[PDB]
């Protein structure tokens, strides 16, 4: 049989690259193969820059230009390397291996795709707009002769169902009538994703171009719709298999539901002559096959302590030790604003959160803190929302009036590509286990105010219309910003008269914060000076005790704790509830206030990294409740 | 034959659901009703389809589930515990109690 | 059918920038037909450059776009002014706000016509990224689409979550709008709010608001009619220098602030506080840094802050 000579040179060069690189002598690729052996992985990663220094690019350019023809030899050399250095990775519980290339020198756009790079190794960038299911693809087929019962195996398939031709070892003559042994055959994961051009590469007036990218193996589901991803792989061409004689009658010679373009009728150049085609004409289209994908656009203490490094672990425990830590944390929140320390403390308590409990009877007790901040304009109420949405994970930002049909809770919309009713997501739904920052909270629609009557307390949304019936989930905290009715706060009317919310909605907010500015000669100078110290030095203007990352780590570490209540804490709690109820006189104070006080005490306890609750914490929570009523 | 979509609670917020086909044999027909939420134990199988290979352009296969067991979960939050296919059914000693 | 500037262009740009009064020349060049209304042209010339833009890690991005709203009596020449500034700017869109889709200025997931597929089409605010977006007939824009502009002028990003796609785009544009009142005249006695039919926050968030007035004055009426008829009678304005100068100032130049600006700015804000919200000072800073980009410089001084405060107080006068 005819063999290749350049392929052999590439095969030995790849083996030498794998065995010899060692540049960090660490044997980085042998380290990777050992890591695969211990972790039972099925894909290897090869960097282009690492290969870009051996043979002065003679191997790298040879691989890049003719990746399609050189891949079989690369896998063959990898098999020998695996056998020589790690036989355990030669068999499964054989592992079909994959090679992933990345860090290519130059990137291409979708509009640079020409037929003269077909078969070459490229990298492309685009925004994903559709993904499909993970279907199984037939890789190594196995059949049995109908008469002999002889077994054939490892029948390669390119683009269509291919059965063997000439029978195995006897005298039997047979051209067809095989039976696939679906159990013995090997399968692989398969996914098709649609991408389009980026917003900047699109010209002033353009209909965006599209492409079909094929993800296979371990690369499935790594690209999600709406994201911006950089793919790398080989540019291939895909024929029309329907006119290549598919076995079944199901294709029925290109059955169609829509009319094809008359403009390209006869203009699309189709080749004829082949016996399999018959008198038909074969057509081609360009698609992409990707091997590597990148994106360019747990409250358990024991497992948490494992991930962090030793320096981080010691720094965290030294941070915990000091007793002033609490006073520091309230200063680290939003270091780009002046004043409003109470707002910072409230935001920190909200981010820390409270414990969620379930009773034996099955009723759920809420553990989310809701905050409402009100005041007259130009009081930096909208800076806190931006800080939270930038710093808090799984947080969303929204306004009172929403343009979307599912404004804040949910909507029912028919399937765009299916025969069922689906459910869209509102801002409350998109914030499960997260903070929702609502701005201009006054101008909400009444059908939404009544709808939020369930999300704040039961943390669910329940709809029942013609199409679908469901009980959705909204376990989200709410940080709301509102303006007084009439334009300006009045310092003799209460919160109720100045605000517009009803007693149902008003009683579901854990904390109310009224922030007021005053026009005096001296404070205005300080505020102006502070706001203008920026815009000359962007970084040295503000200096907090802790950076963003230290605070982000401390919050995650503190949320692992779950405090309990002591014996005297319960007595102090009931005494304070009784005193508050007496002082109210039942119009504004209910059981929900006691539950909120419990939540605030638990959050304050989480702040100090203590697993027991002291009556001082209940006193602090009581003071915080009294300050807002 | 029935089609099972993913439950809205399970689906990540804002993503499209997925669906699969389930074959119900004798003694299991009409147990599940259109609109209910169900849990099915079964066998996951594959089969060759000409249209699927023709449209996609690769030798991909179709999948389907042959149902073995059916459990209703419409309105049930006690699924955290309990054992069996129906927690509202009783045994002889339970009736005697 | 039907960038890469040369060194000689650089030299001529420098020598023209060395002019004694660059402000007034391009004040008159942008709208040759418009007579008087020099102050609104001053504001538009300052807008077309924009203050410097910055995004530091801790505080986050701070805006550097100037928003201008023109309103007043119904038969002035604001629409021609907008169509003038449309052409000068490199990348911009001129679409009226009378109707169209509620997300017509942002992304709208639509079914493709040629193929039964899905295409994500951006709107007019996204398509004006890095430039000036002109809105006409601002008063007819619907109550539901207005909120979209609210997220554009506050966070400069638009998020779309439909058909399984959840993503965010970038607006980063500047809004110049023109509106009309209710009735045939803007009576000065009644305040602005009733006539313009616009929410107080939307009017407030505009950096500069100009009132165009038309009073029956013999001198002004005769002078207007005279040059109008002279234009109809058949018998110092650069053609494309503005576009190249704008591109040079927008793509290479980034000014800074010095303590000379500190001393004037703090005391000016305090003196204005002798009902000026904190928005006012961040409006003065943007205008001063945009003026600094003009009369080509690399740092702000007293002249820029004086011009900015003069402009923002002449705006207050109306
Ligand atoms: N430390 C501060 N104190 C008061 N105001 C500030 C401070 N820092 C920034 N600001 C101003 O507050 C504005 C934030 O918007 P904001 O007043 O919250 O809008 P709204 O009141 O409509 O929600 C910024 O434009 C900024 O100019
Ligand atoms: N100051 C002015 N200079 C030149 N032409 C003017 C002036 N004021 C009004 N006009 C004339 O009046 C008309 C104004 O129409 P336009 O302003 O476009 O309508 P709208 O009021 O809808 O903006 C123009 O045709 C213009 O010739
Ligand atoms: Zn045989």
């Amino acid at each position: 049989k005819v063999d290749d000579v350049t392929g052999e040179k590439v095969r030995e060069a790849f083996e030498q690259f794998l065995e010899d690189f060692s540049v960090q002598v660490e044997k980085v690729y042998r380290a990777q193969i050992e890591f695969m052996k211990i972790y039972d992985l099925n894909t290897i990663y090869i960097d282009y820059q690492h290969l870009s220094m051996r043979e002065n690019g003679a191997l790298a350019m040879a691989i890049s230009e003719q990746y399609y023809r050189f891949l079989p030899f690369l896998q063959k050399g990898l098999r020998r390397v695996v056998r020589k250095y790690a036989p355990e990775l030669l068999n499964t519980s054989e592992r079909v291996f994959q090679i992933s290339f990345f860090n290519l020198p130059t990137v291409h756009r979708i509009r640079d795709i020409r037929s003269e790079k077909i078969g070459s190794l490229l990298s492309i960038s685009g925004t994903v707009t559709r993904t499909s299911e993970v279907r199984p693809e037939l890789y190594k087929a196995s059949f049995t002769c109908d008469m002999c019962r002889a077994i054939v195996d490892n029948v390669e398939q390119s683009f269509k169902y291919t059965e063997p031709t000439f029978c195995p070892n006897p005298s039997c003559e047979n051209r067809a009538f095989w039976t696939l042994n679906v159990t013995r055959s090997r399968f692989l994961d398969w996914q098709k994703v649609r991408i389009q051009e980026n917003a900047n590469e699109i010209p002033t007036g353009s209909m965006p171009r599209t492409l079909d990218v094929i993800l296979r193996g371990d690369s499935v589901e790594r690209a999600k719709p709406g994201d911006r991803c950089k793919f790398t792989g080989v540019e291939i061409v895909v024929p029309d298999v329907t006119q290549l004689g598919l076995p079944g009658v199901k294709p029925s010679s290109t059955l169609d539901t829509r009319g094809i373009s008359k403009t390209t009728e006869g203009l699309n150049s189709g080749v004829t002559g082949l016996r399999s085609l018959g008198v038909r004409d074969l057509t081609y289209k360009i698609s992409f096959l990707a091997c590597h994908v990148i994106s360019i656009g747990e409250r358990d203490q024991e497992v948490f302590l494992n991930s962090l490094s030793s320096d981080e672990i010691n720094e965290l425990k030294e941070m915990v030790k000091d007793e002033h830590i609490y006073d520091k944390l309230v200063r680290s929140i939003a270091p780009a604003v002046f004043g409003h320390e109470a707002v910072k403390k409230g935001i920190l308590l909200q981010m820390l959160g409270g414990v969620h409990k379930s009773t034996v009877e099955g009723i759920k007790l809420r553990g989310d803190i809701n905050i409402c901040v009100v005041g007259d304009p130009s009081t930096s109420k909208s800076q806190f929302l931006k800080y939270v949405v930038g710093f808090a994970p799984r947080s969303v930002y929204t306004s009172g009036k929403a343009s979307s049909a599912a404004g804040l809770t949910a909507a029912v919309v028919r399937d765009e590509e299916g025969g069922d009713y689906t459910i869209e997501a509102g801002a409350l739904m998109l914030a499960d286990n997260g903070i929702c920052c609502i701005d201009e909270f006054d101008k909400m629609d009444i059908s939404d105010q009544v709808a939020i009557h369930e999300a704040m307390e039961q943390q669910t949304i329940s709809i029942a219309k013609a199409g679908i019936h469901a009980t959705l989930n909204a376990r989200t905290s709410i940080l709301a910003a509102a303006n007084p009715v009439g334009g300006r706060y009045n310092r003799k009317l209460s919160l109720r008269g100045n605000l517009n919310m009803t007693a149902p909605i008003m009683s579901r907010f854990d904390l109310f914060f009224v922030i007021l500015d005053d026009c005096n000669e001296k404070i205005d100078t300080e505020l102006a000076s502070h706001i203008v110290d920026l815009h000359m030095k962007r970084d040295e203007a503000i200096e907090p005790p802790f950076s963003a990352e230290q605070l982000r780590r401390y919050i995650k570490y503190a949320r692992t704790f779950k405090p309990i209540l002591t014996k005297e804490a319960r007595s102090y709690l009931v005494e304070k509830y009784k005193e508050l109820r007496k002082d109210d006189a039942s119009y504004r104070i209910t059981v929900r206030q006691l539950e909120s006080m419990i939540r605030l005490s638990e959050a304050i306890a989480r702040a100090n990294c203590v697993d027991e609750i002291t009556p001082s914490f209940i006193a602090e929570a009581y003071d915080l409740l009294r300050q807002s009523i | 034959r029935v089609t099972l979509q993913e439950a809205p609670g399970t689906v990540p917020p804002g993503r499209l659901p997925r669906h699969r086909e389930v074959i119900l044999l004798a003694d299991l027909v009409d147990v599940s009703k259109p609109g209910e939420e169900v849990e099915v134990t079964g066998i996951y199988k594959n089969n060759y389809d000409g249209n699927l290979n023709a449209k996609n352009g690769f030798p991909v296969f179709a999948t389907i589930i042959e149902a073995n067991s059916i459990k209703r979960r419409e309105g049930n939050t006690a699924n955290e515990g309990e054992e069996g296919l129906d927690v509202f059914s009783w045994t002889e000693e339970e009736e005697r109690e | 059918k039907v960038r890469q500037i040369t060194d000689q262009d650089l030299a001529k740009i420098r020598e023209v920038a060395a002019r004694e009064d660059l402000y007034s020349l391009l004040a008159r060049s942008i709208a040759p037909s418009i007579y008087e209304l020099e102050d609104v042209k001053k504001g538009i010339l300052l807008q077309l450059f924009g203050g410097t833009n910055k995004t530091f890690t801790k505080g986050g991005r701070y805006r550097g776009d100037i928003n201008i709203l023109l309103c007043g009596d119904p038969s002035t020449s604001k629409s021609q002014i907008l169509q003038y500034v449309h052409k000068i700017t490199p990348r911009g869109v001129y679409t009226s706000g009378k109707g169209s889709s509620a997300v017509g200025l942002t992304a709208y997931i639509t079914r493709d016509v040629d193929t039964k597929q899905l295409v994500l089409e951006s709107g007019a605010l996204v398509l004006s990224d890095g430039g000036v977006c002109c809105i006409d007939e601002f008063d007819k824009m619907s109550d539901s689409t207005r909120s979209v502009l609210h997220e554009v002028m506050e966070q400069q990003t638009i998020s779309i979550a439909k058909a399984g796609i959840i993503t965010t785009l970038n607006a980063r544009s500047s809004i110049l709008a023109s509106a009309n009142p209710i009735g045939s005249r803007y009576n000065p006695n009644l305040p602005v709010t009733e006539n313009i039919d616009l929410p107080p926050p939307l009017l407030s968030r505009f950096d500069l608001v100009y009132l165009v007035l038309d009073k029956v004055d013999e001198k002004n009426d005769r002078e207007l009619a005279k040059h109008l008829t002279n234009l109809y009678l058949e018998d110092v304005l650069p053609v494309e220098f503005l576009t190249m100068y704008i591109s040079y100032a927008k793509e290479h130049i980034h000014p800074i602030i010095t303590e000379a600006a500190k001393t004037e700015l703090v005391r000016a804000y305090v003196g204005m506080r002798k009902t000026a919200t904190t928005r006012q000072l961040e409006s003065m800073i943007r205008l001063a840094e945009a003026h600094a980009k003009m009369k080509l410089k690399n740092v702000v001084e007293l002249e820029d802050v004086q011009e900015a405060v003069r402009l923002i107080r002449s705006a207050i006068k109306d």
